Formats: structure tokens, C-alpha cells, sequence
């Protein structure tokens, strides 16, 4: 967990250096990329417009060249988001629009620390999409570790822009 | 190379800007002193390789400005404080008109790091300590004389760059 | 007799980076801050006072190529201009 | 498009007293620091930039009439000279 | 009275020192703003008597320098911070070229005191907070524009006078 949190902070610290207006335009573009997976599949091949087009305008210069100091953090965020389902993606943007990322990030970090190896609750939804047995319930199944670690990165990186 | 000031402009400035500029001792009877402290090797911090180039450059520059340059390398916070108080007590400043203090090491916002500095074992010299050493109370030979403190120590771990709408072979101190 | 003077006076500190920020240094070329300061002294000491030379340094650090740094002046207590007069 | 800039730049702070020291102010006259600063601005703004005016202030504070204080400049990030050009 | 610079020298200075001085927006289409914060009455400190004369003097001076002067008095540390972000977010700075921030209160090496400040109950606005508010990250309308912070608050409270071999009716801030 400590090595995972350090791997997250090495990118979260470098995304705090992005501008306030650029963080809002990046957040607006990613919330738009949510609704349309047509933008998600084009990252591996990668001017354009739209949700990913707005994100593209955030990470290019006057000549359109990529900024590796800013493209790599976005590549790492998309790499942690691909391990999650579209239901988890849409619930993450629900937490984005509600601007209450402190609660779920705190709970995921507290769980992730303990695990060294209910119905109608988004966290439970979130945990049901992860693959846990819901009903305290400290019982942890390792089959969902990677998605929860990717969820933690999908949470902390957004808090770095909050 | 370091360009020199012609004799005309030096004297004209001394005539027409007497009360606005700091006085100068006679070149014949002057003893300008400067001090350089530079920590390059550490036990828990990456090495500051290449600082030797900065040491010789500053030393040669200050020598061109007619300064006797003292050099200290790789010291602890106690040794750095002791070296500073020893430099402040040297009597040649009575025959001097100014001084330079070139500090080069890792640092934080509070001050400059020593050789054996760590987050758990902090070995740091505060910037306020320097001004305390060279103020008019502890150093009386440099009263009413310029005191130039040129430091190179990063003061935070955050980069100092942003991004606004419209080489790479260097280490970080 | 005895007269009054200030406790702090005639001080000037030139730091390589703004607060909370990183200073950079190249293995082969030394440090960007020291190299620029030395160059500005070689080019402007004979006609510009110490503070004016420090401005020439900051001007060279205005637009930033690759990594961005800004040397700052702090605790400036000087009440006069300090001309070095190289060669005199 | 997007370009690189510094986080901190073009800053200048003028404090009434050196660190760890007292700033003075008179009940009948206001504060000495502000009074001298206003006087120096009225006399030197049309021909001296902001930083040069701050020196004229410190020049007036060399010898201490009665109480002794020295205004200091800190976190100076300016890369250019700021002429106010009164009337323009 | 405030003497003015003739138009000729203004135009010549901009012509011959273009890359060395900060640019100026046309006086006709300019919206220079300045901010004054001044705490005079406190709950645990004596009041900064006469401060207003300093208040009126600074206001008239900045108006002579063609600045629209907003004035705030007797605020808490939270209220002072809130007023500062509100001033930093004002859109007239996009049409301005500079700004002034005049603060008058008692202060500590760390910053400036509010109205309800005490040793056991500190109500203090930090200097670092100000730079955080007006840096290029939080304030983008004042990018590449001068930012003048004129304060009057002793930061140490220990008299700043000595004695070396060779009126008085005012309170202390």
C-alpha cells in the first residue's frame, strides 16, 4: 500500500502544477469523455474537438506537439481507468460533479491499508463492481485488488486537481 | 572575461554620487574578503556533482573583483556556523569595504542543508542565523558596509513552473 | 560619546529560486543561476551597480526555456548603491 | 495553445522594519514609514522607478532622527523596472 | 503635490528602454486598481491611532497615480483572506497593468495581525498566504504584471537600535 501510494503521489504532485483553469478544462473534458467511449479508444493511436478534443487542446503547444511532462500523467490516469468498468467510470464522474471526492478516497485508502494481501450504497455499488462480498465486513477477496488500486489512483489524481 | 571600469567614470561617480553610493577603500590599502561554502557529497542525499565548476567560477570572479576568497567544502551545520562566526570575527574587515557569502548546497525554505541532513535527522543552517551573525551587534567591523549573501539552495521540492492558455541534463538541489 | 545605529542594515540576499521552488544545476556546465550571475558580472560590472546586475540576471531568467527559475532578492537593507568598480 | 511560465514573478514587498524589529507610528503624525514613502513618491515618481523610490526612502532612514527603523525589501521577483509615469 | 512626468519622457523612455521596463496600458483605456487594508481597533492591542491620515495619504497618492482605491478596515484573518481572493478575482485587472496592496496593522515575523489577535488566540494572516493568493496559479489576470505589497507591521517586536563607540510621543506597532 505504501509503495502504491508513493506511485500515485509521484504523478499527483506533478498534476498540482497544472493551471487552475487548465485543471477545470481538463476536468470538463474528462467528464465529457465519460459519456462517449469513442474518445477512449483513440488514446493508443494518439487538431480535434469534443471532449477528448478539449483535453487535446490542454496538452499541446502552438504547433500541436505533445508535452511529455503533461502527457505521461494523463497516460497514467487513463491506464488506471481502463481496468475499471464503465459503471465505475460514470459513478466517478458523479463524484466529480458532486465535488465530494474526500469521502470515497478516504475509505479506499483506509481499506487498501488494512487489506495487505450494502445494497443502495455507491460505495457498495463501487465495491460490488470491484468484486467484493457485501452485507462490519473486513473480509477481503484478492481478486479485486488491482481494480481497487486503480480506483485509488483514479480517486487521488482527481483530488490532486480538486 | 570581466570588464573593468575606467578611471574617469569611477571618479566622476564618486564626485556626483557621493552620498548615494557606498565608499571604497584605497586599492593600495584595501583587504576585501569573501567566503564560499559548498557541500557536494552527502550520505543520504544525491551528490551535487558539477558544483566544482561553480566554486572556481565564483572564486575567480571575486578575485577579479579584488577579493580574497576563503573556501569551505562539505561541512555540518555546526561546522558551517563555526566557519561563519570565524569569518565574521576576522579583523581584515576593518580595512575592507564589503564582503560576499556564496553558499551552495541542498536546502529548504528555512535554510541550507548540511552533509548529514535527513528528514528524520535534520541538519540545517537557518538563513536568519547568517543575518544574526553579520548584524551590527555581532559584527562591528562591517558596520555601514555592504554584505552580499549569494545563495543557491532550492527552497522547496515543488517545481517553479506553470502552464497557461493561449536541454535536460540537470539535477535538482 | 555613543550614537544610535540600526541592528540590521546594508544586507542583500540573492537566492537561486523563488520560495517553495527548485533550483537546477547541470553536471557539465555547473548551475544555471551561477553561470548567468557570472556572465552578467563580466558584462555589466563596469557600469551597473550590484542591484542593477541582479536585475540583468533576472531579465535573463524572465522567459524560461525548459525548466523555469526565478532568482529573488530578499532582506534588502541597503541604503546606497554598491558599485564594485572593477579594476579600482 | 499552452506555454511555460513561472509560478512566482514580478513581486516586491516593502516592509516598514527589518525582521524581529519594531515599526513606529505617531498618534499625531500617523506613521513615519508611510509619511516618508509618500514624500519620496511626490518628489521622485516622475523620474525614478518604484524600486529607485524605495532607495530614496531608505536613504532618508540612514541616520536615525530619534527612533531608528529600516524598511526592507523582500521576495523581489521583478524582471523589469516599474516606472509609474505620473500623469501618463 | 505629486510632480508628473512629461509626455515626451514617457514616450522616449518606452522607446529606449522597451525590453527593460514594464509596459503601460493607455491611460484612456485603463482600469488600475489598488487595495488598502487597515486595522485600527483591536480587542487585545492598543489602536493604531492616526492610521487614517496614512489611509487618506495612500489613497490620494494612488489616485494621483491613476488607481481606483478600495479601502477595507478592521477585518479578521479569515475576512482578510476572503477580501484578498475577492480582489484577486476582480476582472478589471485584465485591463490593468499593475496593482497595489497596502496593509497597516500590528504583525509578527510570520505575517500581519487581525483585529481579534492574541498570543494565545492568534488571528494572523501570513505573508506566504498573500503570495499564494496573487501568484500566477491562483491569480491569472495579474500575470507578468507588477505586484507591490506595502506593509507596516514589526515582525520581531525587539527594538531595532544599537549603540556604537565613536519628537518622542509615538506608540509602537
Amino acid at each position: 500500500f505504501q509503495g502504491l501510494r508513493a506511485e500515485v503521489e509521484t504523478i499527483s504532485k506533478e498534476l498540482e502544477l497544472l493551471d487552475r483553469e487548465l485543471c477545470q478544462l481538463l476536468l470538463e473534458g474528462l467528464e465529457g469523455v465519460l459519456r462517449d467511449q469513442l474518445a477512449l479508444r483513440a488514446l493508443e493511436e494518439a487538431p480535434l474537438d469534443g471532449p477528448a478534443g478539449a483535453v487535446l487542446e490542454c496538452l499541446v503547444l502552438s504547433s500541436g506537439m505533445l508535452v511529455p511532462e503533461l502527457a505521461i500523467p494523463v497516460v497514467y490516469l487513463l491506464g488506471a481507468l481502463t481496468m475499471l468498468s464503465e459503471t465505475q467510470h460514470k459513478l466517478l464522474a458523479e463524484a466529480l460533479e458532486s465535488q465530494t471526492l474526500l469521502g470515497p478516497l478516504e475509505l479506499v485508502g483506509s481499506l487498501l491499508e488494512q487489506s495487505a494481501p450494502g445494497e443502495g450504497a455507491p460505495a457498495w455499488v463501487l465495491l460490488d463492481e470491484c468484486g467484493l462480498e457485501l452485507g462490519p465486513h473486513v473480509c477481503w477477496e484478492p481478486q479485486a485488488q488491482g481494480r481497487m488500486c486503480a480506483l485509488y489512483a483514479s480517486l487521488a489524481l482527481l483530488s490532486g486537481l480538486s | 572575461a570581466l570588464k573593468l571600469c575606467p578611471h574617469e567614470e569611477f571618479l566622476r561617480l564618486c564626485k556626483e554620487r557621493a552620498e548615494e553610493i557606498y565608499p571604497i577603500k584605497e586599492r593600495n590599502n584595501r583587504t576585501r574578503l569573501a567566503l564560499i561554502i559548498c557541500n557536494t557529497e552527502f550520505d543520504h542525499l544525491p551528490p551535487r556533482n558539477g558544483a566544482d565548476f561553480d566554486i572556481t567560477g565564483m572564486k575567480e570572479l571575486l578575485e577579479g573583483l579584488d577579493y580574497s576568497v576563503d573556501v569551505e567544502e562539505n561541512l555540518t551545520a555546526r561546522d558551517m556556523e563555526s566557519a561563519l562566526r570565524a569569518f565574521a570575527t576576522r579583523p581584515e574587515h576593518k580595512s575592507s569595504d564589503s564582503t560576499f557569502l556564496v553558499l551552495m548546497s541542498h536546502g529548504i525554505l528555512e535554510g541550507i542543508c548540511g552533509t548529514v541532513h535527513d528528514e528524520k535527522k535534520p541538519d540545517v543552517l537557518l538563513y536568519d542565523t547568517i543575518f544574526q551573525i553579520f548584524n551590527n551587534r555581532n559584527c562591528l567591523s562591517l558596520k555601514d558596509k555592504p554584505k552580499v549573501i549569494i545563495v543557491q539552495a532550492a527552497r522547496g521540492a515543488n517545481r517553479g513552473e506553470l502552464w497557461v492558455r493561449d536541454s535536460e541534463n540537470l539535477e535538482e538541489d | 560619546a555613543v550614537y544610535k545605529t540600526h541592528v540590521e542594515k546594508d544586507f542583500i540576499a540573492f537566492c537561486s529560486s523563488t520560495p517553495h521552488n527548485v533550483s537546477w544545476r547541470d553536471s557539465t556546465m555547473g548551475s544555471i543561476f551561477i553561470t548567468q550571475l557570472i556572465t552578467c558580472f563580466q558584462k555589466y560590472s563596469w557600469c551597473c551597480h550590484l542591484e542593477e546586475v541582479f536585475r540583468k540576471v533576472q531579465q535573463s531568467f524572465e522567459t524560461p526555456r525548459a525548466k523555469a527559475q526565478m532568482p529573488t532578492i530578499e532582506r534588502l537593507s541597503m541604503t546606497r548603491y554598491f558599485y564594485l568598480f572593477p579594476g579600482n
